[PDB]
DNA sequence: AGCTCGATTTTT
DNA sequence: GCAGAATCGCCC
C-alpha cells in the first residue's frame, strides 16, 4: 500500500480569509517575498501560520464529471507556496528599497523575454469570492493550490464555491476557507465571468514561479511553457514530443562540427525533464515535522511579539551562505548556459555555464535568426558583473529580486574605494539614479551593489566542463565519518563508532567533547588523555578480531569506500523560504537533463538526424526514448524513485451537491468516483559520493597525496595536543606573560619548560616528556589532515589511523570533506549603511552620527573538522556536482552514473575557500533545535 | 588579491620569522597599522582567519586589544608600543 | 500492464507500439541469463574494389572496373551462445523435497 | 534455461520407470568429422 | 543441435572454475593416475 | 509425475 | 587547474 491510495476526495485547491485585526502580519513578512508597492507576494505553506493544524498535504481532487452522475479523481500532493492577493499592501516588505518593478520590466525587454500578458476581462469582484456576510475591508485574502491544477489558477479556469465555506483556526486567528473546483466539474457550463481570476496573482505566477522553469529549459516563451504544462496535466501528454519548437542555440552549436547531433540532444534532454519533473512534483510525499510552526524550537525562550521577530531574523540569517553562494559562485545554478560537446565516450555531451553566452544572439530549430542578443549596460565598469545579471539571476520578478536583496544585506564587503558614509552622502543621493532618485540612499539596490561588487562572478562566453552548485534538503542517511560507507551493514562501522562514544561516556566526555570534569593541572591533563588513548587501543582489538573470526576481506574493503550523502527530492522538507522553491525545481530540472545525456547520445547514434530538425526527427522518436529513460535514469547510480498504482476503496464518496452548492444550496450526496490516472512516480533521493583512498596507480597525482617522514620543527604546534595546550593554558602556567605558541615553540627548539612559584619541577619535565613522545608518534603514523579541536575528534583521529595501518595504507593521505557553518554576529552599523532605512542622509557627519550608536547583524562561516555529527542535524546543504557516466564490469555493456562531489568557482564565495586535489567543502546549517525538536 | 588576504600574508611572514622573543605585540601593532580604529571590535572569527596557520594566537590578540580599547589611547602603531612597552624558571629536559 | 489493449485487435495496438517494444526486447532480452549476442558495425576500407563489368558481362564481354561502393547496413547482430542450468545442491530449506 | 524431463514412454528404455537425476543425449564429433 | 566450446558437467559444475580452480585441481588429479 | 537462480567476460 | 566508480535495499 502507499500514500496515493490512502489520501482523501477533496477540491482542486482553497482561498483562505484571516482576520486583520488579530493575524501576525510582522511574522509572515518575514518569511515573505513582499517589495515597497508590491499588489501581491509569496508567503510558505506552514501548519499554524498560513494554513489550520492537521493540512492534509496529499489529496484525491474531484476535477472532472464527464456526466452530472460520476466523478473522476486526480491523486495530487499540494503546491509549496501560497499567494497572498488580497489587501496584500498589509503585509510589511522584506527588503526597503525602492523602484524594483520597473528595473525587472526593462531588464526582461533587453533579455528577449516574455512578460504576462492579463486576459481580456476584469479580475473577481470581492462579491463572487468571498463568504456570506464577510466585510472585504476586514481580511487578508490568499490562494492554497494543488501543485496538477496550478495552471488552471494561472489561467482563469477554476470556480470559488462560497457556500461551502469551513471555518477553520490558524494559530489564534479564527479564519475561514472557501473550496476551488476546476470548471470541468459542471458539464451543463457556468458563465464565462462566475469563474474565479485575479491578474495580480497570474502576473505574480509568471515571474515568481515560471520564469525560472523558462531559464532552466533556456526557453524566452513563458506564456507558450505555461500553456504547455497545462494541456499535458489535463491531456495524459506525457509521451508526446512538446518543447523543441521553442528552443534556441547560441553561435558555439550551430558552427560545431557535430551541430545536427547537438540539436538534437539537447533538445531531447529538455523534453525528457519537462516529462518527468511535473510527475514527480505531483506525486504523494511525506509530512515532515518542520511543517508544524507552533512545535518550532527556535521560539522556546521568547516572550511577546518583537522576541518572535528578533528570533525570525536570527533563523534568516543562518540561511543566507546558501543564497549568496548562488548568487557569487560563478557554476552556480542559476548561470547554467546549454549543452555542449568535447572526455570519455559517455562524458563527451555536457552541462556549461557562462553569462556572457546568455547575453548572445540566438538561432531557431530551422536555424534562422531568433533572438538578436544584448552588449551589455554602472560602478563595476566595463565587462563585469552588473545590476542587470542579479536581475537576470532573480527570473526579472521584485518578488524573488527582494528576498535577494535582503540575504545579501547579511553579508561582509571584501574590498579588492570612498568610505561608506562619503558614498551614502555623495553619489548615492544623486538625482540620476533610477531607482530612487537620491530620496532613499542608505537602503537603495544600487548602494547595497556597490558594498558587494568585488564578489559578483566574472562574466564567461567560455564551454569547459564544469560541476555545477545545489542547494536543498539532505536526507536521513548520510555516510560522514573519516571511512564513509566501510562496513555500513553485514561488527559494522555505525556500532564501532557507538561503543566508542560508550568508553567516552565512562570517562566523562560527551558526544560534542564536553568534560563534566576540567583537567586541574599537568598529572589531571596527562592523566586525561591516557585514558582515552586506553579506551581507543582497546577498542581496536576487540574490532580487529572480530574482522580476523568471520575472514572478512576488510583490507580490500577500504580501498573501495566513499563518502555519501543524500539529497532530499521532497518539496516539503525543504527550509521555510520561497527563494528555495526556486533552487530545489531548477536543481531537479538540470539533474534530469544531465542524466539524460548519454541515453539521447546512445539512441541518435543508432538512429541519426539525418538533415532532420529535432521537432521533426521527435515526432517519430520520442515515445520510445521516454522508455529507455525510465529503465536507465533510475537505480543506475544517482536518482531512487519507486513507480507505484494508486487506487481508491469505495466505489462512492459523501461529496456536496456540487449543482446546489452552486445556487447557495448545501447538502451532501454519494457520487460514483473512479481515478483518471493509476500510475504513480514517488521520487526518494539524489546520492552524491566522495572517494576516500588514493591507491597510488594513477602516477600524475602522487605529489598532492603523498606522505612525508623526516623530523619537523613544526611537530609539537602543528600536531595533535596544541588545541588543548591552548584552552588550558591559564591552568597548566598560573599567570604567565608567555603566548602557548611561544612557550611550546621555545621547547620545540631549546628544550626547556617553566615551572610556577609553588609547582614541583619533575611534574613539568613529565608534561613536557608526553607531549614531545606523542607529538613524534603521530608525525610517524599519521594520514588524517587534521588538528582536532574536541576529545571525540581526537579519539576518532586515533581509531581511524589504527584501522589504516592494519590495512596497510601508509604512504598517503586520505580525502577529507570540511563543513562550512554559519555563525551569526553583531557588529557595528557604520559599514553596513540598511540600518539607516528610507531616511534621507544629507551630509556624511550626519551619517557618522546616525549610525554611531547602533549594530547590524552579520554571517561568517567556520570550518569544522568533523562533519558527520554536522550531519546527524538533518542540515540544510550547498554543494558542487558532476554527474559522470561509465560501462558496467565483467562484460556488461549497460552505462551507470555517479554524481561526485566537486568545487567551487569564483574568489567571492568564502574566504575559507581562498588559496585541493585532497580536501573539498560543503555548507551546511543544521535543523534540529532549530524547527524540529530534539 | 583582497586585502584580507594581504593582512593574513603579512601576518604569516612576521610569526614564521619572530624567534628568541614572543611575538603578540609584533602582531597587534600589524593589526593597528592595518586597520586602525576598526581593531577596537575584532571579533573572534574574523581574527582567527587573519591569523591563518597560526590561528590558536587568536585569544592572545583579542586579550592584547581590549587593553589598548580600555586604557584610552588612539589607534596608531606609535602609540600601541608606548603604551604596551610600558606596562622566569625555566627547567631544562632530556 | 502499463499501455492495456483496450478491445483492440493485436494489428491495431501493434501499429502504435511496436517500434518501442522491439528495443525493450534488445535491452531485455540479451546479456540476461540464457541468450548472449554482440552488436558490430560493418565497415569496407577502400572507396572502390575491383568488380566485373555487368553491363558488358550481360552482352556476354568480360572486362574489369573499379566500381565505386558503400554499404546499405551498417549494423550486425552476431550471436553467441544459449546456456543451459541445472542446480547441484539441494539445501534441506523446501521441506516438501527432502 | 533450466534443464528439464523428456514426456513419452517410446523415447529411450533407460528413461522407463526422478528430482535427482536427468538425462541428456550425446554423439561425440571428435574423431568422427573433427580430428584429434 | 550442437553444443558450444566450455561446458561445465564435472560432478560440482561450475565451482571454482575461475580466480587453484576446479579444472586445474581435475588436471592435477590424471597426472598423479598417469604416473 | 519433475528445487532455485542479479547478469555479462575470462577459456584452461 | 581540481582522481574513480555495475547498481538497487538495509538504517542497527
Ligand atoms: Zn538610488
Amino acid at each position: 500500500d502507499n500514500l496515493g491510495s490512502q489520501s482523501q476526495p477533496g477540491p482542486c485547491g482553497y482561498i483562505y480569509f484571516y482576520p486583520l485585526a488579530t493575524y501576525p502580519l510582522r511574522e509572515v513578512a518575514t518569511l515573505g517575498t513582499g517589495y515597497a508597492g508590491h499588489r501581491c507576494l509569496t508567503v510558505p505553506l506552514l501548519c499554524g501560520i498560513t494554513v489550520e493544524p492537521g493540512f492534509s498535504i496529499n489529496v484525491k481532487a474531484l476535477h472532472r464529471r464527464p456526466d452530472p452522475n460520476c466523478g473522476l479523481l486526480r491523486a495530487t500532493s499540494y503546491h509549496r507556496d501560497i499567494y497572498v492577493f488580497h489587501n496584500a499592501h498589509m503585509v510589511p516588505p522584506i527588503f526597503e528599497g525602492p523602484g524594483l518593478e520597473a528595473l525587472c520590466g526593462e531588464t526582461r525587454e533587453v533579455f528577449g523575454y516574455d512578460a504576462y500578458s492579463a486576459l481580456p476581462r476584469e479580475s473577481s469582484k470581492p462579491g463572487d469570492f468571498f463568504p456570506e456576510g464577510l466585510d472585504p475591508s476586514a481580511y487578508l485574502g490568499a490562494v492554497a493550490i494543488t501543485e496538477a491544477f496550478k495552471e488552471r489558477l494561472y489561467s482563469g479556469n477554476l470556480v470559488a464555491i462560497p457556500s461551502l465555506k469551513q471555518e477553520v483556526a490558524v494559530g489564534q486567528s479564527a479564519s475561514v476557507r472557501v473550496p476551488l473546483y476546476d470548471k470541468e466539474v459542471f458539464p451543463e457550463g457556468v458563465p464565462q465571468l462566475r469563474q474565479f481570476y485575479n491578474s495580480d496573482l497570474s502576473r505574480c505566477m509568471h515571474e515568481a514561479l515560471y520564469t525560472g522553469l523558462a531559464q532552466a529549459l533556456r526557453v524566452r516563451r513563458v506564456g507558450k511553457l505555461v500553456e504547455l504544462l497545462e494541456k499535458q496535466s489535463l491531456q495524459d501528454q506525457a509521451k508526446v514530443a512538446k518543447v523543441a519548437p521553442l528552443k534556441e542555440f547560441p553561435a558555439s552549436t550551430i558552427s560545431h562540427p557535430d551541430s545536427g547531433a547537438l540539436m538534437i540532444v539537447d533538445s531531447a534532454a529538455c523534453e525528457l525533464a519537462v516529462s518527468y519533473a511535473p510527475a514527480m512534483l505531483e506525486a504523494s510525499h511525506e509530512t515532515p515535522a518542520s511543517l508544524n510552526y507552533d512545535s518550532w524550537p527556535l521560539f522556546a525562550d521568547c516572550e511577546g511579539p518583537e522576541a518572535r521577530v528578533a528570533a525570525l531574523h536570527r533563523y534568516n540569517a543562518s540561511l543566507a551562505p546558501h543564497v549568496s553562494t548562488q548568487i557569487f559562485a560563478t557554476n552556480s545554478v542559476l548561470y547554467v548556459s546549454g549543452v555542449s560537446k568535447s572526455e570519455s565516450l559517455f562524458n563527451s555531451f555536457y552541462m556549461t555555464h557562462g553569462l556572457g553566452t546568455l547575453q548572445e544572439g540566438t538561432w531557431d530549430p530551422c536555424r534562422r535568426p531568433c533572438f538578436s542578443g544584448w552588449g551589455g549596460p554602472g560602478t563595476n565598469g566595463p565587462g563585469n558583473y552588473a545590476v542587470e545579471h542579479l536581475v537576470y539571476a532573480a527570473s526579472f520578478s521584485p518578488n524573488l529580486l527582494a528576498r535577494y536583496a535582503y540575504y545579501l544585506q547579511f553579508c561582509q564587503g571584501q574590498k579588492s574605494v570612498p568610505e561608506t558614509g562619503s558614498y551614502v552622502a555623495g553619489a548615492a543621493a544623486s538625482p540620476m539614479c533610477s531607482l530612487c532618485e537620491g530620496r532613499a540612499p542608505a537602503v537603495c539596490l544600487n548602494t547595497l551593489f556597490f558594498r558587494l561588487r568585488d564578489r559578483f562572478p566574472p562574466v564567461m562566453s567560455t564551454q569547459r566542463r564544469d560541476p555545477y552548485v545545489i542547494s536543498g534538503a539532505s536526507g536521513s542517511y548520510n555516510e560522514t565519518d573519516f571511512l564513509g560507507n566501510f562496513l555500513n551493514f553485514i561488527y559494522t562501522y555505525w556500532q564501532l563508532n557507538q561503543n566508542l562514544l560508550e568508553r567516552l561516556s565512562r570517562l566523562g566526555i560527551d558526544a560534542e567533547g564536553k568534560l563534566e570534569k576540567e583537567p586541574h593541572g599537568p598529572r589531571d591533563f596527562v592523566k586525561m588523555f591516557k585514558d582515552v588513548d586506553a579506551a581507543v587501543d582497546a577498542e581496536v582489538v576487540q574490532f580487529m578480531n572480530s574482522m580476523a573470526k568471520n575472514n572478512i576481506t576488510y583490507k580490500d574493503l577500504v580501498k573501495s569506500c566513499y563518502h555519501v550523502m543524500q539529497y532530499s527530492c521532497n518539496p516539503f522538507a525543504q527550509p521555510a523560504c520561497p527563494i528555495f522553491t526556486q533552487l530545489f525545481y531548477r536543481s531537479l530540472l538540470t539533474i534530469l537533463q544531465d542524466i539524460s545525456l548519454p541515453i539521447c547520445m546512445c539512441y541518435e547514434n543508432d538512429n541519426p538526424g539525418l538533415g532532420q530538425s529535432p521537432p521533426e526527427w521527435l515526432k517519430g522518436h520520442y515515445q520510445t526514448l521516454c522508455t529507455n529513460f525510465r529503465s536507465l535514469a533510475i537505480d543506475k547510480g544517482v536518482l531512487t524513485a519507486k513507480e507505484a498504482k494508486v487506487v481508491h476503496g469505495e466505489p462512492t464518496c459523501d461529496l456536496p451537491d456540487l449543482d446546489a452548492a452552486l445556487q447557495g444550496r448545501v447538502y451532501g450526496r454519494r457520487l460514483p468516483v473512479r481515478m483518471s490516472k493509476v500510475l504513480m512516480l514517488c521520487p526518494r533521493n539524489i546520492k552524491i559520493k566522495n572517494r576516500v583512498v588514493f591507491t597510488g596507480e594513477n602516477a600524475a597525482l602522487q605529489n598532492s597525496f603523498i606522505k612525508s617522514t623526516t623530523r619537523r620543527e613544526n611537530y609539537i604546534i602543528n600536531g595533535p595536543y596544541m588545541k588543548f595546550l591552548n584552552t588550558y593554558h591559564k591552568t597548566l602556567f598560573p599567570d604567565t606573560k608567555l603566548s602557548s605558541l611561544y612557550l611550546w615553540h621555545n621547547f620545540s627548539r631549546r628544550r626547556s619548560v617553566p615551572v610556577p612559584s609553588g609547582a614541583s619541577a619533575e611534574e613539568y619535565s613529565d608534561l613536557a616528556l608526553f607531549v614531545d613522545g606523542g607529538s613524534r608518534a603521530h608525525e610517524e603514523s599519521n594520514v588524517i589532515d587534521v588538528v582536532p579541536g574536541n576529545l571525540v575528534t581526537y579519539a576518532k583521529q586515533r581509531l581511524n589511523n589504527a584501522i589504516l595501518k592494519a590495512c596497510g595504507q601508509t604512504q598517503f593521505y586520505i580525502s577529507l570533506i570540511q563543513g562550512l557553518v554559519p555563525r551569526t554576529q553583531s557588529v557595528p552599523a557604520r559599514d553596513y549603511p540598511h540600518v539607516l532605512g528610507t531616511r534621507a542622509v544629507e551630509s556624511a557627519a550626519a551619517y557618522a552620527e546616525a549610525t554611531s550608536s547602533l549594530t547590524a547583524t552579520t554571517v561568517v562561516c567556520a570550518a569544522t573538522d568533523c562533519l558527520s555529527q554536522v550531519c546527524k542535524a538533518r542540515p540544510v546543504v550547498t554543494l558542487p556536482v558532476t554527474i559522470n557516466k561509465y560501462t558496467g564490469v565483467n562484460g556488461n555493456n549497460q552505462i551507470f552514473q555517479a554524481g561526485n562531489l566537486g568545487y567551487f568557482m569564483g574568489r567571492g564565495v568564502d574566504r575559507n575557500l581562498l588559496q585541493s586535489m585532497r580536501k573539498k567543502f560543503v555548507f551546511a546549517t543544521p535543523t534540529l533545535g532549530l524547527t524540529v525538536k530534539r | 588579491t583582497y586585502e584580507i588576504e594581504n593582512i593574513r600574508a603579512g601576518l604569516e611572514a612576521i610569526i614564521s620569522q619572530k624567534q628568541e622573543e614572543d611575538c603578540v605585540f609584533d602582531v597587534v601593532c600589524n593589526l593597528v597599522d592595518a586597520m586602525g580604529e576598526a581593531c577596537a571590535s575584532l571579533t573572534r572569527d574574523d581574527a582567527e582567519y587573519l591569523l591563518g596557520r597560526f590561528s590558536v594566537l587568536a585569544d592572545s590578540v583579542l586579550e592584547t586589544l581590549a587593553t589598548i580599547a580600555s586604557s584610552g589611547i588612539e589607534w596608531t602603531a606609535e602609540a600601541a608600543r608606548d603604551f604596551l612597552e610600558g606596562v622566569d624558571n625555566f627547567i631544562s629536559v632530556a
